[PDB]
RNA sequence: UGGGAGAGGGUGGUGGAAUUCCCGGAGUAGCGGUGAAAUGCGCAGAUACCGGGAGGAACGCCGAUGGCGAAGGCAGCCACCUGGUCCACCCGUGACGCUGAGGCGCGAAAGCGUGGGGAGCAAACCGGAUUAGAUACCCGGGUAGUCCACGCCCUAAACGAUGCGCGCUAGGUCUCUGGGUCUCCUGGGGGCCGAAGCUAACGCGUUAAGCGCGCCGCCUGGGGAGUACGGCCGCAAGGC
């Protein structure tokens, strides 16, 4: 699983100025250690669809921030990919 | 690590040193398994609601303890294998649940 | 009817997860293994969901019995 | 011819026989009958006088070995049980004590289709 | 951030009840089955009873009128891995939203392929009865299959036969699960009865079939026909 701290630490990592927590990279560093998790799972468990639902989903609301991003601030998000690692 | 409860059922009919020679075997997978045991208990010898292995008894272990999850299963897997051991059964601790109080 | 008292009335303050506390445990099966209905328990859906749990554990161990036979008829 | 005294005796009722059977102390035959073991040869075995009769046939049978008091076990729900019982009971051997054994599955076997439809 | 309930999913373990078979004991003439019977099983000793073993499949009570899931669906117990979701605080981002042709994935049962496994059940099938006949209903047997692993198939009365989202419009009552200053307020579910209103009626009624806006799917008398042709998909059966 995802411990506090574990999680506590992409926060600090990502946050765009102290205390953030709702920010779109934050949202989508979060995602994204719980997608890489998940995918991870998956690569076992194999005939586990239920989850693999949940996997979905997550993959759909990133993709849909970083559009907003892109959008937005095409630098942020230049620099939340490279920094992420995210496509490819 | 997380907080569990080993239970383990063995032959009622072992002399002082059966008993102790199991208890060592016990307690060493115990901490070859990283298994720091918190507490303890020994109600030993009580009547079975059935027969257990032929036997109309058997003699209680209990173990609070904290461990590597990863390995809680491979552990019980482990105090299985004697035969003395009749029984093995793992449990997430948990905050007793009141009622009627 | 099912009015004799229900289980829960007729006990103190007691731990609904300890699965090993037979003493009490064994109160709440009927006149055989088998588990008794919350109309005789007393108990709630929550707490009667949990009484499940713990005698059910009880009976993998040895403690509680799972069927016993009826004495008359 | 072996002399017991005290033992089992075993009630199988069911929709189309009962059987009895005595035992020792610990399960081990004495003697037995059945509605086909006395008269009785088809749709009648099942009846509960049937029943009644095997019950006796069974005891006197069994008293030959020298039995008095038996400790009697009902398995079956037959149209004919609770005639066995009052049978014993009236037999001369002494009712110790009656106890329903019944088998009943935690559920296994698939059912032959006569006894499903059972939601 | 802090908590919660749950047969939600995957993996590995493990428990007891019963059935069948095998071994031993004891015991003897029937058992079984039906409306009644017979086929069948039993003196190579069955049935009924006790003890031991093997094996497969399912999970009594608790279960509800209950819970969870997008649907299909999901019930011993334990551990691990994992999805969804509800509540409180009012903390962070700042419209990042809704719907969704096509695409992709999931998809009960039966069925298919390869290899396993088979207790019980059971299409076909082999017999016994019933009957005017009885290619059925009832009875004795019984193969595929039902179970597992991998691939396939993609259908259903896949149903609430009610597409998804949001806002608005009395209340009473029962219930599951959170929070509260725990008469009872609050939030999220599950039922029932009902304001207004709607409906051909039946009924629906804050879980709309009401009053509205957004987007998708679909209908346009019955038969021919879910057929023919064509295309795509499938090992096939067949599907669209
Ligand atoms: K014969
Ligand atoms: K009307
Ligand atoms: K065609
Ligand atoms: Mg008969
Ligand atoms: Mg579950
Ligand atoms: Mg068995
Ligand atoms: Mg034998
Ligand atoms: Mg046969
Ligand atoms: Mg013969
Ligand atoms: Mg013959
Ligand atoms: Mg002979
Ligand atoms: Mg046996
Ligand atoms: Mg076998
Ligand atoms: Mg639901
Ligand atoms: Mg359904
Ligand atoms: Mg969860
Ligand atoms: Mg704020
Ligand atoms: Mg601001
Ligand atoms: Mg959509
Ligand atoms: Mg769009
Ligand atoms: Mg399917
Ligand atoms: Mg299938
Ligand atoms: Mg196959
Ligand atoms: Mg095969
Ligand atoms: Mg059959
Ligand atoms: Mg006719
Ligand atoms: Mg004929
Ligand atoms: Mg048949
Ligand atoms: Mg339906
Ligand atoms: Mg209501
Ligand atoms: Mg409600
Ligand atoms: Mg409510
Ligand atoms: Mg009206
Ligand atoms: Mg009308
Ligand atoms: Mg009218
Ligand atoms: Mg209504
Ligand atoms: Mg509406
Ligand atoms: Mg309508
Ligand atoms: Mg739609
Ligand atoms: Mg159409
Ligand atoms: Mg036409
Ligand atoms: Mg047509
Ligand atoms: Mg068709
Ligand atoms: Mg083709
Ligand atoms: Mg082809
Ligand atoms: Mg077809």
């Amino acid at each position: 699983p995802i411990t506090k701290e574990e999680k506590q630490k992409v926060i600090q990592e990502f946050a765009r100025f102290p205390g953030d927590t709702g920010s779109t990279e934050v949202q989508v560093a979060l995602l994204t250690l719980r997608i890489n998790r998940l995918s991870e799972h998956l690569k076992v468990h194999k005939k586990d669809h239920h989850s693999h639902r949940g996997l979905l989903m997550m993959v759909g609301q990133r993709r849909r921030l970083l559009r907003y991003l892109q959008r937005e601030d095409p630098e942020r998000y230049r620099a939340l990919i490279e920094k992420l690692g995210i496509r490819g | 690590m997380r907080r569990y409860e080993v239970n383990i059922v063995l032959n009622p009919n072992l002399d002082q040193s059966q008993l102790a020679l199991e208890k060592e075997i016990i307690q060493r997978a115990l901490e070859n398994y990283g298994a720091r045991v918190e507490k303890v208990e020994e109600l030993g010898l009580r009547r079975l609601a059935y027969p257990i292995a032929k036997d109309p008894q058997g003699y209680f272990l209990w173990y609070q303890v904290e461990m590597p999850e990863d390995r809680v299963n491979d552990l019980a897997r482990e105090l299985r294998i004697r035969d003395n051991v009749r029984r093995v059964m793992v449990v997430k601790s948990q905050e007793p649940f009141l009622a009627n109080a | 009817p099912s009015r004799k008292a229900k289980v829960k009335a007729t006990l103190g303050e007691f731990d609904l997860r300890d699965y090993r506390n037979v003493e009490v445990l064994k109160r709440f099966l009927s006149e055989t293994g088998k588990i008794l209905p919350r109309r005789r328990t007393g108990l709630s859906g929550k707490e009667q969901r949990i009484l499940a749990k713990t005698i059910k554990r009880a009976r993998i161990l040895g403690l509680l019995p799972f069927t016993e036979k009826l004495v008359r008829k | 011819k072996r002399q017991v005294a005290s033992g089992r005796a075993y009630i199988h009722a069911s929709y189309n026989n009962t059987i009895v059977t005595i035992t020792d102390p610990d399960g081990n035959p004495i003697t037995w009958s059945s509605g086909g073991v006395i008269g009785y040869k088809g749709s009648r075995k099942g009846t509960p006088y049937a029943a009644q009769l095997a019950a006796l046939d069974a005891a006197k049978k069994a008293m030959a070995y020298g039995m008095q008091s038996v400790d009697v076990i009902v398995r079956g729900t037959g149209a004919g049980r609770e005639q066995a019982i009052r049978a014993l009971q009236a037999s001369g051997l002494q009712v110790k004590s009656i106890v329903d054994d019944t088998p009943v599955p935690h559920n296994g076997c698939r059912p032959k289709k006569k006894f499903r439809k059972a939601s």
